[PDB]
RNA sequence: AAUUCUGA
RNA sequence: GCCCGGAUAGCUCAGUCGGUAGAGCAGGGGAUUGAAAAUCCCCGUGUCCUUGGUUCGAUUCCGAGUCCGGGCACC
RNA sequence: CCGGGCACUCUAACGGGACUGCCCGCGAAAGCGGGAGGAAGGAGGGGACGACGUCUGGUCAGCAUGGCCCUUACGGCCUGGGCGACACACGUGCUACAAUGCCCACUACAAAGCGAUGCCACCCGGCAACGGGGAGCUAAUCGCAAAAAGGUGGGCCCAGUUCGGAUUGGGGUCUGCAACCCGACCCCAUGAAGCCGGAAUCGCUAGUAAUCGCGGAUCAGCCAUGCCGCGGUGAAUACG
């Protein structure tokens, strides 16, 4: 567990910033299942890699902490 | 052991008692080789005996173990198809063996809590005649003699 | 035992340190 | 084969027998064009390898027939 | 005495006694005990009714334990069930997630083992 | 007092 | 309706020819086979359905009540 | 700890000694029994070494190499997923069901190996994991390091418990660009099944079995309870 930083991705906010002013459309595919999901991203939709495609996950308050692997499962019927 | 005759190993006589077999019984009480924590346990039993009897546990020992020497017990063989478990004498050094043995068994079973206390008591018991490792004695003497239809078996 | 990991035996089996052994 | 192609099974019958092997096995595949599909694999197929069932492993060779007929 | 919730522990020390709370171990116990000069080595069967109210104090007033931590655990669980995060999920499902061996060993959080099986070795 | 091992 | 007998261990039955209660099979522990039994030792369990009177009192000796078991008729 | 000293301890190098040589019993001898002397006997206890050969055993995925097959992909690179997937089933192991016990406080005895972008003395903060500073060490001279069970004295008092620690919730530290899958530790709260285990079945004849702890390898860290070594206490039985 990170104890001094959030270790999110370059991309992931130099993109992510940008869409914030005004509050842009939603489709940002990635990558970056290892970062974060800091709050002001509110609304936006992302498109996680699940490992092989991408999954228009939403994103609300309650999920904050939580990372972006932890919502694009990589095995099917559990 | 079928060359040599195996080796009866030899028994350091004890350190307070001076008798090679109050070692020979503290032995069986010892689990994991801690001689010292099985020692002191049978330590306080001697303590439980000049504490309920003016007896030495000396002679409540050699009277105890001599009341549980099974003079006799069966052994099993096979001539061919045949379950016969013949009866047959016990070898002097063997009665020890079996003896201790169902001591240490019977204390194991009393309903003490502490130790020493039940190593003492089934002392007591069996040197009166009456402790669990006696039951297992006559139990054992039923079987012998019972069976004595098997006596030209004396392997 | 050699698993609680909240006594003695318990680190020394861990083979570390904590609020349950401290440093001599 | 028939459960990757996505069609389903029913085990009509499949029945054991002695040591070891299987005595008759009858199965109904449906979905869409199955008897088509199942219809060239209709003969006796032939297995070249070393035999289990032998203590020297000798390289042996084994028959058997695959029927196939539609539910009209 | 009617400690927290329905709890009355008698006969034993009065600092085993809270463990048999839920929210309350051996830290907490010979915690409330030094915080409120209350000897551990003596017992519910002897206790003034000041010790029993001034425990109750730092005790039902310090950390609001069964019933409500109960209530609150479900909650966070609960709201693991929002959206459905890995966490959430195999919480959902019954099961461990804490990364661990399932093929073998997990009776624990599996609902006892079912057999339910058939695979062959020998048929004709 | 206790069966069987095909065919490179 | 008459003549007779009997429940006591889960089952079957003996029994101071009045006090002192018992067997076989079941069952349990052990012993236990290559595998179950056959061998093999050890124990709890009650008013003798049972209603009493003499006897010091009764599982057994009288009446007798409830039922059970076996026979003899008539209709 | 000083100077001072090789008599011990030890460290490593070269030798002695045991050979059935000496007595007695048996036998033709070989050889066996017992006795002594000796620290040690009849191969003293361990290694290392494992024949002609068997198993068309295993290994083309450690390497090599015959032969076949593809060569803008059956090759090369990359982020990421997977090898960790669970209604089940078998093997080896770890922790247990406890009082010859667990937890708590204090104090002692080993051996074998291992340490420079490496092991860390000692202070300060944090209950702690852990973080600052900084000395010593190329190491029979400093450190890793406390060995543990035990000795010792204080409370539990037989209840699934102060036993047992699975699971789950909350909070942190550390490597690492990065711990959802998928890491190791820290603290709090959770305290499930298990009361010695049907049929069957494993190892060991002595410092062995059992029990207890220490080190190394790989490695940033580690799922290591695995493996290879080291040492503390230390049994029962063998008629046949
Ligand atoms: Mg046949």
């Amino acid at each position: 567990s990170l104890k001094k930083g959030v270790f999110v991705d370059d991309h992931l906010l130099e993109k992510v910033l940008e869409l914030n002013a005004k509050g842009e459309k939603r489709l940002i595919k990635t990558w970056s299942r290892r970062s974060t999901i800091v709050p002001e991203m509110v609304g936006h939709t992302i498109a996680v890699y699940n490992g092989k495609q991408h999954v228009p996950v939403y994103i609300t308050e309650n999920m904050v902490g939580h990372k972006l692997g932890e919502f694009a499962p990589t095995r099917t019927y559990r | 052991a079928r060359r040599r005759r195996a080796e009866v190993r030899q028994l350091q006589p004890d350190l307070v008692y001076g008798d090679v077999l109050v070692t020979a019984f503290i032995n069986k009480i010892m689990r994991d080789g801690k001689k010292n924590l099985a020692a002191r346990i049978f330590y306080d039993a001697c303590k439980i005996i000049q504490e309920k009897t003016g007896q030495e546990p000396l002679k409540v020992f050699k009277q105890a173990v001599e009341n549980v020497k099974p003079r006799m017990e069966v052994r099993s063989r096979r001539v061919g198809g045949a379950n016969y478990q013949v009866p047959m004498e016990v070898s002097p050094r063997r009665q020890q063996s079996l003896a201790l043995r169902w001591l240490v068994q019977a204390a194991n079973q009393r309903p003490e809590r502490r130790a020493a206390v039940r190593i003492a008591h089934e002392l007591m018991d069996a040197a009166e005649g009456k402790g669990g490792a006696v039951k297992k004695k006559e139990d054992v003497e039923r079987m012998a003699e019972a069976n004595r239809a098997y006596a030209h078996y004396r392997w | 035992g050699k698993g609680d990991r909240r006594t003695r035996r318990g680190k020394i089996w861990r083979g570390t340190y904590g609020k349950y052994r401290p440093r001599k | 084969f028939a459960e990757r192609q996505g069609f389903q099974v029913e085990v009509v019958d499949l029945t054991p027998g002695p040591e070891a092997g299987i005595d008759y096995a009858q199965i109904l595949v449906k979905g869409e064009n199955a008897y088509g599909l199942l219809s060239p694999e209709a003969g006796v197929h032939r297995l070249v390898r070393p035999s289990p069932f032998d203590a020297s492993g000798r390289r042996h060779t084994s028959f058997a027939g695959v029927e196939v007929i539609p539910e009209v | 005495a009617r400690i927290a919730g329905v709890e009355i522990p008698r006969n034993k020390r009065v600092d085993v006694a809270l463990t048999y709370i839920y929210g309350i171990g051996k830290a907490r116990a010979k915690e409330a005990l030094e915080k409120t000069g209350i000897n551990p080595a003596t017992r519910v069967k002897d206790l003034t009714e000041a010790e029993v109210v001034r425990l109750r104090e730092y005790v039902e007033n310090t950390w609001k334990l069964e019933g409500e931590l109960r209530a609150e655990v479900a909650a966070n669980i609960k709201r693991l069930m929002d959206i459905g995060c890995y966490r959430g999920l195999r919480h959902r499902r019954g099961l461990p997630v804490r990364g661990q061996r399932t093929r073998t060993n997990a009776r624990t959080r599996k609902g006892p083992r079912k057999t339910v099986a058939g695979k062959k070795k020998a048929p004709r």
